[PDB]
């Protein structure tokens, strides 16, 4: 069990604006890719820009929440 | 040209000027090495000192 | 009136350049003995339970 | 002629222990210098350690 | 030859000074000083600042123009075709 | 000179080249970098020595040994950090010591300037070679690039390089050399220094206004000796504060990995103070022509005295001649950061632009600036 | 090195001794790296051993993720958590790369307390000596 | 090709003179000049009353630059008053060397 | 001293500590050991150098490396032999340079 402190802190930050906001583009990119995946395209670029804005929030919270 | 994300700066018990390390946690930190990293990644440069 | 602490001091010590030299040596002598001792506590008081000095008490002599 | 010379006032720069015109410098003199050296000898303590 | 004797010829120039003891190590350091810093900070600042200012702009502008190019691939050519 | 102890050994009359050397009255702190070079030089050689006693020059050994210092030797970690960072705090002085040179027009002294030029040109060589010695990754490839670059010479190039390498590549005997050089060579700098200082004693120092100071002189012992000490003190912090709290900040190269000739690091640069020179090079597409610029980069400092174009020495009185000069500062500062960047098209164009500007300021504008102002003041 | 590489399927495990100061970004690089393992985005492929992780430069790593919740038990007995476990390592390496760490900052403090004295004191003397120059007065009295 | 800008020059030159500090220390235009071999001989020929008053301005100049301070702007030099005293001597020495330098051509 | 090139760089007037340094007339060959020390000293440092470039200081390496010089390095055998024997020819000078010292009573300086 123990659930980790991590995952818990993960969801609160992704509940912020820019997280979900950029996350939209993921679906937008992917769903397009879902049709167009045959093309060279990938959403990895977008996945990244998601991750950055996410972790900046994640930065402060959990390291405190640790032992 | 892979986008390199940067690690967001976490607080660190030693981050401050006069801040020190926590030895208590280190004991654990070593225990992990002997458990896991023993497989492949080595450390040549340290003795049992 | 009595001479101010300096007015004494100057006549007794800093006049003769020998004493004026000697006083310096003993000065740094005691200085480092007290000075260094204080600096540790200040630092040590900052980190509590982060050093074996405190931590080692859990396991030392079993 | 030459005797027209007269010395400007430096009062601003002095320190008031000697400020008075009617006093013997020799009263303050002892301590007056006693401070300056205290600066010097103090300094050498630091270099020494 | 010897340095101090023959340096140059000067005439009728009078000098006055005090012992370093009589006078003080700080003749109104803060009061008389802090204005003096200002009036002599501005005389140069007209001549100094502008070029550095130009640099910082270029630096910022440079990064942005750099960023758009690389980071966003589907920018000029989007993923359609 | 009755029973003056300054005659009796003669050598002390040679030591009145300091104490009574007359000096101007008004001297800005900017003239303290006279001394602070020397002390940054001495503090090397010692701290430069006690590294040698535990260092070993071998392809197999060397890197292991530098490990061995930081770990096992009592007080072994401070020294290595004083030495390396004692290099950077050496240049940051050195440049200023040139800067004062131009902006007050001290270069008017014609010989002392030149010996100045060489004395620079040597250091840049030393502080290079040593940087190979750790034999880390950034040392290995950073060695090949600089040397192999020299092959540009039309005929003798191919041989001349292979000569220094003592082989086809940078393996052992190329290392052992660069130890024995980096060891001896500072002593020669110390040799020249006592020449470079000599001619100066004839004409005395210049002074900020750019006026013959003859009527106003001061003994050197009671006054400036303190001020240098005070100057000598502020260094220590600026050295200590860096070397003690934040070791690796200015230690910008991140690469301790033992050199593998097969792998290559993605980005490769010298340490910071070199960059701008290395930035000049990337500009020129043509290889051979490219190298000359880099060689011609510094040497122009020797030609500056021919360009004294005006009737007054200082730049403190010439607003124009002052106006441009600062643009040159940012221009260099630009080059620094430029070379420290990858070679994509937003950067590429820029360096090519800043390159021409650099010379254009020194080689055209500034010599013209003095002409107008002569005409202005009705000279 | 060969017997090392062979089992690693052509991959080469690096030495961990100073690896903190080796890679850019400091220790935070490692922690969030071991932290981050994502799902491959739509439209990207990998080699079998290679796993997609954003921080790693090529974003394909032959390291199989070591950590899951409670891989171990601690000598202490604190619950073993992917987050708790990870950080505890990322402190250790930081000590191996500079074993002098906790020792040096003593001087870092202790030199400052030292240095607070001198700079004013020295600056006290400087003005003392020069105080004769800055007190000058001139007058030009020609028989002219 | 300068007419109004010429009338703008004296706004700069006659006014430029205001933008170069040596007006503000008590110096003049002449006492500034970078010394050269001619000046070395140009100096010799100056009678006393000029010469010393060339010294004292300097001696007062330098000292001020030590204390980083600047004269009361009432007592600054006034561009309308510009003492050229150096020129009438200096053109001689430049002239008289031209002759030798040329006469020794051939 | 009109256009005497010995002034113009000052450093050359320091170099009239040699050329016009006046000397006695009668001087025995025994005073040649003034120079021959110097030249035996210079000839070291050079030949002392080009050994360094191939030498290595290690308990494991060092001896192997000196082997490596006499065998594999072009003209490598002369240098090592000039250096070592360049030491003995240094002392045999040096002692004489003291001997002249006593027997003529130069120590009066
Ligand atoms: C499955 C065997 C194995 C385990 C167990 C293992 N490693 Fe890894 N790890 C590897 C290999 C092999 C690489 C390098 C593969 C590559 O670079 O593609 C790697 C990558 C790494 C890297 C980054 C290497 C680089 O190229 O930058 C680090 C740091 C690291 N491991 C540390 C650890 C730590 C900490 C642990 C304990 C949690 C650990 N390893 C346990 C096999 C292992
Ligand atoms: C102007 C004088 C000197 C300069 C600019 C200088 C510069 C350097 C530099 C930049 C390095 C590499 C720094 C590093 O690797 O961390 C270095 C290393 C070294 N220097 Fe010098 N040094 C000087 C004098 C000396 C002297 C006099 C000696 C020997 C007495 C010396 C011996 C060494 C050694 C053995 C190394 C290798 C040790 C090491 O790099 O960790 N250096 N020096
Ligand atoms: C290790 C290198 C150097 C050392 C040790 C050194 C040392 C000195 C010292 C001690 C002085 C006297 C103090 C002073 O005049 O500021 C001096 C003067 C001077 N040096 Fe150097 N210097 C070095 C490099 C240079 C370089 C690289 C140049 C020019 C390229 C240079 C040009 C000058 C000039 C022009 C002066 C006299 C300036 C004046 O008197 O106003 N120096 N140097
Ligand atoms: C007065 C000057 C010198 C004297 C008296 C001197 C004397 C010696 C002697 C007696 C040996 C051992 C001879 C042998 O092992 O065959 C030796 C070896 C050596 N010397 Fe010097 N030497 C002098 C200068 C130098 C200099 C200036 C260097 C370096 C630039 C140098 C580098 C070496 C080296 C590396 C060795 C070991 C090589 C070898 O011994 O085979 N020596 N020297
Ligand atoms: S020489 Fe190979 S990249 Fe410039």
């Amino acid at each position: 069990e123990l659930v980790d402190p991590l995952t818990t802190v993960r969801e609160q930050c992704e509940q912020l604006e820019k997280c979900v906001k950029a996350r939209e583009r993921l679906e937008l990119c992917d769903e397009r890719v879902s049709s167009r995946s045959q093309t060279e395209e990938d959403c990895t670029e977008e996945l990244l820009d998601f991750l950055h804005a996410r972790d900046h929030c994640v930065a402060h919270k959990l390291f405190n929440s640790l032992k | 040209s892979d986008l390199e994300l940067h690690p967001p700066s976490y607080p660190w018990s030693h981050r401050g000027l006069l801040s020190s390390l926590d030895h208590t946690s280190i004991r654990r930190g070593f225990q992990v090495y002997k458990q896991v990293c023993s497989s492949c990644h080595s450390m040549d440069y340290v003795a049992y000192r | 009136v009595a001479p101010t602490l300096t007015a004494r001091l100057y006549s007794l010590l800093f006049r003769r350049t020998s004493t004026f030299a000697l006083t310096i040596v003993v000065g740094a002598l005691f200085f480092e003995r007290a000075f260094d001792q204080g600096a540790d506590a200040i630092y040590e008081h900052i980190n509590e339970g982060k050093l074996w000095k405190h931590i080692k008490h859990k396991y030392e002599n079993k | 002629s030459h005797t027209d010379i007269k010395v400007p006032d430096f009062s601003d720069y002095r320190r008031p222990e000697v400020l008075d015109s009617t006093k013997s410098s020799k009263e303050s003199s002892e301590a007056r210098k006693g401070f300056s050296y205290l600066v010097t000898a103090t300094t050498t303590v630091g270099v020494a350690y | 030859g010897r340095q101090f004797g023959h340096l140059t010829r000067v005439r009728h120039v009078i000098t006055y000074s005090l012992s370093p003891f009589e006078q003080r190590a700080f003749p109104h350091y803060f009061s008389k000083g802090i204005p003096n810093v200002l009036r002599r900070t501005r005389a140069c600042i007209l001549r100094v600042a502008p070029p550095f200012v130009a640099f910082y702009l270029v630096y910022t502008w440079g990064t942005q123009e750099f960023e758009k190019s690389k980071r966003k691939n589907p920018a000029a050519y989007e993923n359609d075709r | 000179m009755t029973n003056i102890r300054k005659s009796h050994p003669l050598m002390k009359i040679v030591n009145n080249a300091f104490i009574d050397l007359p000096a101007p009255s008004n001297i800005s702190s900017w003239w303290n970098f006279g001394s602070l070079l020397g002390i940054c030089l001495i503090l090397q050689i010692l701290t430069g020595l006690f590294l040698a006693m535990h260092y070993t020059s071998d392809t197999t050994t060397a890197f292991s040994s530098v490990t061995h210092i930081c770990r096992d030797v009592n007080y072994g970690w401070i020294i290595r950090y004083m030495h390396a960072n004692g290099a950077s705090m050496f240049f940051i002085c050195l440049y200023m010591h040139v800067g004062r040179g131009l902006y007050y027009g001290s270069y008017t002294f014609l010989e002392t300037w030149n010996i100045g030029v060489i004395l620079l040109l040597t250091v840049m060589a030393t502080a290079f070679m040593g940087y190979v010695l750790p034999w880390g990754q950034m040392s290995f490839w950073g060695a090949t690039v600089i040397t192999n670059l020299l092959s540009a010479i039309p005929y003798i190039g191919t041989n001349l390089v292979e000569w220094i390498w003592g082989g086809f590549s940078v393996d052992k005997a190329t290392l052992t050399r660069f130890f024995a050089f980096h060891f001896i060579l500072p002593f020669i700098i110390m040799a020249i220094a006592m020449v470079h200082l000599l001619f100066l004693h004839e004409t005395g120092s210049n002074n900020p206004t750019g006026i013959s100071s003859d009527v106003d002189k001061i003994p050197f012992h009671p006054y400036y000796t303190i001020k240098d000490i005070l100057g000598a003190l502020l260094l220590i912090l600026a050295l200590m504060l860096l070397v003690l709290f934040a070791p690796d900040l200015l230690g910008d190269p991140d690469n301790y990995t033992p050199a593998n000739p097969l792998n290559t690091p993605p980005h490769i640069k010298p340490e910071w103070y070199f960059l701008f020179a290395y930035a000049i090079l990337r500009s020129i597409p043509n290889k051979l022509g490219g190298v000359l610029a880099l060689a011609f980069s510094i040497l122009i400092l020797a030609l500056i005295p021919l360009l004294h174009t005006s009737k007054q020495r200082s730049m403190m009185f010439r607003p124009l001649s002052q106006c441009l000069f600062w643009a040159l500062v940012a221009d260099l500062l630009t080059l620094t950061w430029i070379g420290g960047q990858p070679v994509e098209h937003p950067y590429i164009t820029i360096g090519q632009l800043a390159s021409v500007l650099y010379f254009l300021l020194i080689l055209v504008l500034m010599p013209t600036a003095g002409t107008i102002e002569n005409k202005l003041l009705k000279w | 090195p060969e017997a090392a590489r062979a089992a690693n399927n052509g991959a080469l495990p690096p030495d961990l001794s100073y690896i903190v100061r080796a890679r850019h970004g400091g220790e935070d690089y490692v922690f969030s790296l071991l932290t981050g393992y994502c799902e491959p985005p739509t439209g990207v492929s990998l080699r079998e051993g290679l796993y997609f992780n954003p921080y790693f430069p090529g974003q394909a790593i032959g390291m199989a993720p070591p950590i899951y919740n409670e891989v171990l038990e601690f000598d202490d007995g604190t619950p073993a958590t992917m987050s708790q476990v990870a950080k505890d390592v990322c402190t250790f390496l930081r000590w191996a790369a500079e074993p002098e760490h906790d020792h040096r900052k003593r001087m870092g403090l202790k030199m400052l307390l030292m240095m607070g004295l001198l700079l004013p004191l020295v600056y006290a003397m400087k003005r003392h000596k020069w105080s004769v120059l800055k007190s000058r007065k001139l007058a030009y009295r020609p028989p002219k | 090709a300068v007419s109004a800008s010429s009338r703008w020059l004296e706004g700069i030159r006659k006014w430029y003179y205001n933008a170069a500090g040596f007006n503000k220390l008590g110096l003049m235009r002449d006492d500034t000049i970078h010394e050269n071999d001619d000046v070395k001989e140009a100096i010799r020929r100056l009678p006393e009353n000029l010469y010393n008053d060339r010294v004292f301005r300097i001696k007062r100049a330098l000292d001020l630059s030590m204390r980083q301070q600047i004269l009361p702007k009432e007592q600054w030099t006034k561009y309308e008053e510009d003492k050229s005293y150096l020129e009438p001597y200096l053109k001689e020495v430049i002239r008289e060397r031209k002759e030798r330098e040329e006469w020794a051509k051939k």
